[PDB]
């Protein structure tokens, strides 16, 4: 396993497990799950109601000092009743580390905006409102940032199709760019590429 | 019915409509609107062009890929016409000129060319032929335009018994020469008229209504052999029409009497320009000719097209001629004219 | 006839003047604009051929659609093309400005700039190189050279 | 070996030709239909059958790594010649 | 308490941006997909799938 | 190619053609497949 | 069944917000007619506003109508400033799409769709 | 492992202050910039004379697509559909059927050049070296549908550029 297999880091794994226990025992009110991946990354799955009291802690505690917000992301998984998964990525320059904080919400329940913690999120979660529909309560300016001005629907949802329901073309009668229902000249050919044989036995879910 | 002619889809840009239309003279105003209406349905349009290909460039975004086929043609060459119409199933004739040039007179445009096109379309097996003429076309008319148009209509009816002849009254639009002409008289002086233009009655028609009527007549199997008359909903006098045009354009309107014989004298002065003339004697004759009423001819209502009144599109046409002072005034800030 | 020769020579003169003094517009969207600037680099030197960028559409001859024309951008491109004085030419370069390229099936991408503006020359590639874009410019010059404006005006 | 349709159109090696009543021939009037006059079936029919003195043969198409994957062809049947799946070359046992 | 009582059924039909033509005329199918009989693996028959009915697909005039 | 000529083949063109776009000899795209569905032609004899 | 509200504790506050949004749109329509130089009357814009408001008239959920009010306020803000073009404003009036067949017979004539 | 860019402290002595004041009142560094432009005026410009002087290229260059043949006349493709399965922009459409002599050959092979991104996945996923990316890049058209290549256009391009494609493959086949 020397020349091909990626080398394993165990000191970082032990340190991240210890820090995960530290964070979980400091905040038992909001922290639900703490996990460490095989490539030494820490995930703290928390309650949405503790979006603010957790993050400021990681921003302000002397042992965390996660002063940088790298990426704010959302994941749409339709198989759950709370289909939206908001993920914060934090970078600590003082202790030279990275952490991940995960929370869940559905379409209707709003979650508290973290513009009072990191101001970069002032744009970032706004992007989520453009593409997932997760309303962020207590925001200074929440509107569309990437889609068209008259666009309807959230494109990055999984039930939204690849091509939209409308398309733009120039009409000389009204001298204007008009929107019409889409008609693809060639359909996007959907390919069935899933192998029917089991690949990884380590991730085998138990049967019902 | 060949399998390539069967319609498919939802009638969009990329659908198949099963209409193969040869629009003669499609590089103009009515031709532009007809090509736009045909192309958005997913139709194969063959455009024979006489002018520069650059002027045909605006006809390129008008349909999907491979739907508009441009080709050269000559009005006095039947071989190019047979090359153009040999595969189409509907041929539409929009060829016309408001003036007489050196090479072509009114007989060469309204008599010989439509007759040749109709004869070639008949001998090539085209099932639908549609011709565009004028509503006031008559043999005894003073203007050579209407005389030659009536003669060409008679010849087209004789050589093609299934030809649908369509007679609009006076079409206005963004690229017309009816409302824009009235808005451009103001450069010369104080818009003279024959006896103030209080004796001639006109009912102009919107361009999109005429285009939808032509499209429906193409789609109508019961429209073959008829002679439709496309007219507007309200009949106006000429004086009130010019008054409404200048009120929408927000220009001063100061008419003055001017005799009929002196109008043609200066009307022929503008026609000696080698380029496109501003006005001719024939334009003066056709402007001061009252629109005849023919209730026996079916109109736009019998083709399922509602006539759009002039009050809804006059501002859209004439907003180009306003100054900066009254460019932002709304549609409702004007008094509509009185109809008869 | 002598008039035919006169209008032919005048057409040749005006086509030479219009084709040897092309003034494109500084208008890029994406990668293909970087390749356009590399065509403006000292190696290929578009200004040898009279091709010089102009910032305003009112003092420009051609427009080179270099990049992806999205749904939010198409009215701006249409207005910019409308504001250019006649005669006006459009050169579509790159796969994005031709048929959508990588993003043909995307929800917010116009599948080619032909749907918005009339196009004279289509330049294929991703990106089409500066040599290829210069070849397309020379092809546009050849297309302008064989124009027949005054001859058709004399015939009409 | 390109045959000509009664309409004057050329027929491709696939056999595609537009019908007499097909409107899509408007795409060809004033222009040309691009077809290839080097038919692969006629050119591969001119290749002679190679006589070899082995029960099985190995074919790679020639050129080594510039050809097709190497396959093995059995030549037990004497009535017909074993043909390569990729290149189309046919071999025969000389016995 | 910062909580309210909602007793009505869920309805996100007016928020998803889908036109009504693709709401009231579509018929979804929820099924475990059938195993491919040419193969022998059973890993493709583990998760339920939602699919939609097939509409009209026609041939392009050009290509 | 004067000192290192390419390998000659039977199918290689002996006459090079430049860019033919805009000329009557330009390439026109078309489908290269035959008709899929064969329709039922009615008989040419009346039932009487 | 206890959920987290967005803006309205019950239906009354939500319909009050709907009423205020309708008042704001009705006041805003003549300004968007004047500035965008549209060729339509003010009554046409106001009846289009009424049609768009009555399209969502069957919603009986406070959170859904709260999100609808938020989206309507966003569109109102986008049209007070000229961020929408003439095309974006005129896209509410489908001037280029032909009316689809309505009854069963015409839909049977023109295609396979139900 | 780091350097303090722009933290140098200026001097104070009378000679250096007089030098800075003279540079202020007489514009020395502006003259330095003028001298650098004057130096660049007298160099050889790097402009090549197109189209008589083409820019340098490489044998690995990716341009127009072509279909090759075996050195007996037979076309190389056996319709395995790897290229259309690996094409990221779905520019390749393949339809196949058994022909007269029972050989697995294509009937439709369409490449949309306006969809193609010119990345060479098809030329590297082809097991029989059938599809290649030739070195031609001067093939711009005046019409959109002329960039929709069918099988006949690709075969004609292969017959047109085989004498160069074979040499390029012979040059670059040992790196693959
Ligand atoms: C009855 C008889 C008289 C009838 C009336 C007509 C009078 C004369 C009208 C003007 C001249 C008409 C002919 C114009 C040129 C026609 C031939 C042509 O196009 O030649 C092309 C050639 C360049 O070829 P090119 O394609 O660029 O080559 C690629 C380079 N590797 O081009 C060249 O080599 C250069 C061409 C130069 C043309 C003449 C110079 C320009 C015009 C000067 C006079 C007018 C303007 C005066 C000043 C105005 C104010 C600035
Ligand atoms: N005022 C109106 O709009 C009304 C018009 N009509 C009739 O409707 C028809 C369409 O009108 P419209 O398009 O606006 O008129 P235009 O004069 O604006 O356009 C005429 C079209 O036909 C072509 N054409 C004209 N004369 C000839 C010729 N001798 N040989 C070949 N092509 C020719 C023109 O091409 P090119 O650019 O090369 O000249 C152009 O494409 C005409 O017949 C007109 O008489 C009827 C009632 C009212
Ligand atoms: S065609 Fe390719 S290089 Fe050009 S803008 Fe599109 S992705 Fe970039
Ligand atoms: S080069 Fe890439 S994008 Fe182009 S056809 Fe080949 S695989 Fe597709
Ligand atoms: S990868 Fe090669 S052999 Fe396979 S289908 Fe494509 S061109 Fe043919
Ligand atoms: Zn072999």
């Amino acid at each position: 396993t020397r020349p091909t297999v990626r080398p394993r880091n165990d000191v970082a794994h032990k340190q991240l497990s210890a820090f995960g226990e530290y964070v979980a025992e400091i905040l038992p009110k909001y922290v639900q799950q703490v996990q460490v991946s095989c490539f030494s990354e820490l995930e703290i799955c928390i309650h949405p109601d503790g979006v603010i009291p957790v993050l400021t802690f990681l921003r302000d505690h002397s042992n965390a000092q996660f002063k940088s917000l790298a990426d704010l992301t959302a994941v749409d998984i339709p198989t759950r009743q709370n289909r939206f998964e908001i993920v914060y990525n934090l970078l600590s320059l003082r202790f030279n580390s990275r952490i991940r904080v995960k929370t869940y919400t559905d379409e209707l329940t709003p979650v508290e905006s973290s513009v009072s913690v990191y101001k970069a999120a002032n744009w970032y979660e706004r992007e989520i409102w453009d593409m997932f529909g997760v309303f962020f309560a207590n925001h200074p300016d929440l509107r569309r940032i990437l889609t068209d001005y008259g666009f309807e629907g959230h494109p990055f949802r999984k039930d939204f199709p690849l091509s939209g329901y409308v398309e733009l073309r120039y009409d000389d009668e009204v001298k204007r760019v008009v929107a019409e229902p889409v008609e693809l000249a060639q359909e996007f050919r959907k390919f069935d590429l899933n192998s029917p044989w089991e690949a990884f036995p380590a991730y085998r879910q138990p049967p019902e | 019915l060949h399998h390539a002619v069967i319609p498919h889809g939802k009638g969009g840009r990329s659908s198949v409509s099963g209409i193969v239309a040869t629009v003669f003279g499609a590089t103009g105003f009515l031709g532009r609107y007809l090509v736009n209406h045909l192309g958005r349905m997913g139709s194969q349009v063959i455009v024979p062009y006489r002018c520069e290909p650059y002027d045909t460039m605006h006809l390129r975004p008008m349909g999907d890929l491979g739907q508009i086929i441009f080709m050269d043609w000559n009005g006095r060459d039947k071989d190019s016409i047979r090359r153009a119409v040999e595969h189409s199933n509907v041929v539409i004739n929009l060829v016309g000129r408001e003036w007489e040039t050196k090479n072509f007179d009114f007989e060469d445009v309204f008599v010989k060319i439509p007759q040749a096109i109709a004869q070639v379309s008949k001998e090539a097996g085209v099932e639908k032929f549609i011709h565009i003429s004028h509503l006031n076309a008559d043999i005894k008319s003073s203007s050579k335009y209407l005389r030659n148009k009536a003669v060409g209509e008679k010849e087209v009816r004789e050589t093609f018994p299934e030809a649908t002849i369509i007679k609009p009254a006076d079409i206005f639009g963004r690229e017309d020469r009816f409302l824009n002409y009235f808005a451009n008289i103001r450069w010369f002086g104080g818009v003279p008229l024959i006896s103030l233009g209080k004796k001639t009655v006109k009912q102009p028609v919107y361009i999109v209504d005429v285009t939808k009527g032509i499209i429906n007549a193409i789609k109508d199997p019961d429209a073959r052999g008829k002679t439709f008359a496309f007219v507007g909903p309200n009949r106006y006098l000429l004086f009130d029409l010019v008054q409404y045009v200048f009120a929408v354009a927000h220009r001063p309107f100061l008419p003055y009497p001017m005799p009929h014989f002196a109008y043609r004298w200066i009307g022929r002065l503008f026609e000696i320009s080698p380029f496109e003339p501003w006005t001719t004697r024939d334009k003066v004759e056709r402007i001061h000719t009252t629109d005849r009423t023919l209730p026996h001819l079916p109109g736009l209502e019998d083709l399922g097209v509602q006539a759009t009144p002039l009050e809804l599109k006059a501002i859209e046409v004439l907003r180009r001629h306003r100054t900066y002072r009254w460019l932002s005034s709304e549609i409702e800030d004007v008094q509509p004219a009185k109809t008869v | 006839s002598r008039g035919e020769y006169v209008v032919a020579k005048l057409d040749d003169l005006i086509n030479w003047a219009r084709r040897s003094s092309l003034w494109p517009m500084t208008f890029g969207l994406a990668c293909c604009a970087v390749e356009m600037m590399h065509m403006a680099a000292p190696r290929y030197d578009m200004d040898r051929f009279g091709v010089v960028f102009r910032a305003s559409p009112r003092q420009s001859d051609v427009m080179i659609v270099a990049g992806t024309l999205t749904n939010k951008m198409a009215p701006a491109l249409r207005k910019v093309y409308d504001q250019m004085p006649e005669p006006r030419y459009v050169v579509s370069m790159g796969s994005c400005a031709n048929g959508g390229g990588y993003y043909h099936y995307s929800y917010s991408v116009v599948r080619g700039c032909d749907r918005i503006v009339p196009v004279d020359i289509y330049v294929p590639g991703c990106p089409p190189t500066a040599e290829a874009l210069l070849y397309g410019i020379l092809q546009l010059q050849k297309k302008i050279k064989r124009e027949k404006r005054l001859r058709i005006w004399y015939r009409r | 070996g390109v045959r000509t349709s009664p309409t004057g159109e050329k027929v491709t090696h696939t056999g595609q030709v537009y019908d007499d009543e097909d409107y899509r021939r408007v795409r060809f009037v004033g222009r040309q239909k691009e077809v290839n006059e080097n038919f692969a079936i006629d050119l591969i029919a001119e290749q002679p059958v190679s006589q070899v003195g082995s029960r099985v043969i190995s074919c790679d198409g020639g050129g080594g790594a510039l050809g097709h994957p190497r396959v093995y062809i059995n030549l037990d049947k004497e009535t017909k010649t074993g043909t390569c799946g990729y290149c189309g070359l046919q071999f025969r046992q000389q016995h | 308490t910062q909580l309210i009582t909602v007793d009505e059924k869920l309805d996100i039909t007016t928020l998803t941006g889908v036109p009504e033509e693709h709401i009231k005329t579509r018929k979804a199918r929820i099924f475990v997909p059938a195993r491919n009989n040419m193969q022998s693996g059973v890993n493709n028959t583990k998760k339920w799938k939602m699919e939609f009915d097939t509409r009209e697909r026609w041939e392009n005039p050009l290509m | 190619p004067t000192v290192k000529p390419p390998t000659a083949r039977k199918f290689i063109w002996t006459n090079h053609k430049f860019n033919l776009s805009g000329t009557p000899q330009q390439y026109v795209p078309y489908s290269t497949t035959r008709k899929k569905i064969q329709e039922w032609v009615p008989p040419s004899t009346p039932y009487k | 069944t206890s959920v987290k509200p967005i803006f309205s504790r019950d239906m009354n506050e939500a319909k009050r917000r709907v009423r205020e949004l309708y008042r704001a749109w009705y006041r805003e329509v003549p300004n968007t007619v004047h500035l965008f130089q549209l060729d339509i009357s003010v009554k046409q814009g106001r009846d289009k506003v009424r049609e768009m408001f009555k399209k969502n008239a069957h919603v009986t959920d406070p959170r859904v109508v709260d999100l609808l009010v938020i989206k309507g306020k966003m569109e109102l803000e986008e049209t007070i400033n000229v961020w929408k073009q003439r095309t974006h404003v005129m896209r509410f009036f489908h001037e280029t799409e032909a009316p689809r067949p309505k009854d069963f017979l015409s839909k049977f004539y023109v295609g396979h769709d139900p | 492992t780091y350097k303090y860019v722009n933290l140098r402290e200026p001097s104070m002595d009378m000679k250096s202050v007089t030098d800075r004041a003279a540079q202020t009142l007489l514009w020395t560094e502006l003259i330095r910039g003028l001298g650098m432009t004057l130096s660049y005026l007298f160099r050889e410009p790097a402009t090549i004379n197109y189209p008589f002087e083409k820019g340098p290229l490489s044998p690995r260059f990716r341009g127009e697509h072509a279909l090759r043949r075996y050195p007996s006349g037979e076309e190389r493709c056996i319709a395995c559909k790897l290229c259309e399965a690996v094409c990221p922009a779905q520019a390749i459409t393949i339809e196949a059927e058994p022909r007269a002599d029972g050989s697995r050959r294509t009937t439709r092979y369409d490449i949309d050049m306006t969809k193609c991104i010119y990345c060479g996945f098809c030329q590297e996923a082809c097991p029989v070296d059938a599809i290649v990316e030739g070195p031609n890049f001067e093939f711009s058209t005046e019409t959109h549908e002329e960039l929709l290549y069918n099988k006949e256009k690709l075969l004609n391009n292969g017959d047109k550029w085989e004498a160069e494609i074979a040499a390029n493959i012979q040059a670059d086949y040992l790196y693959r």
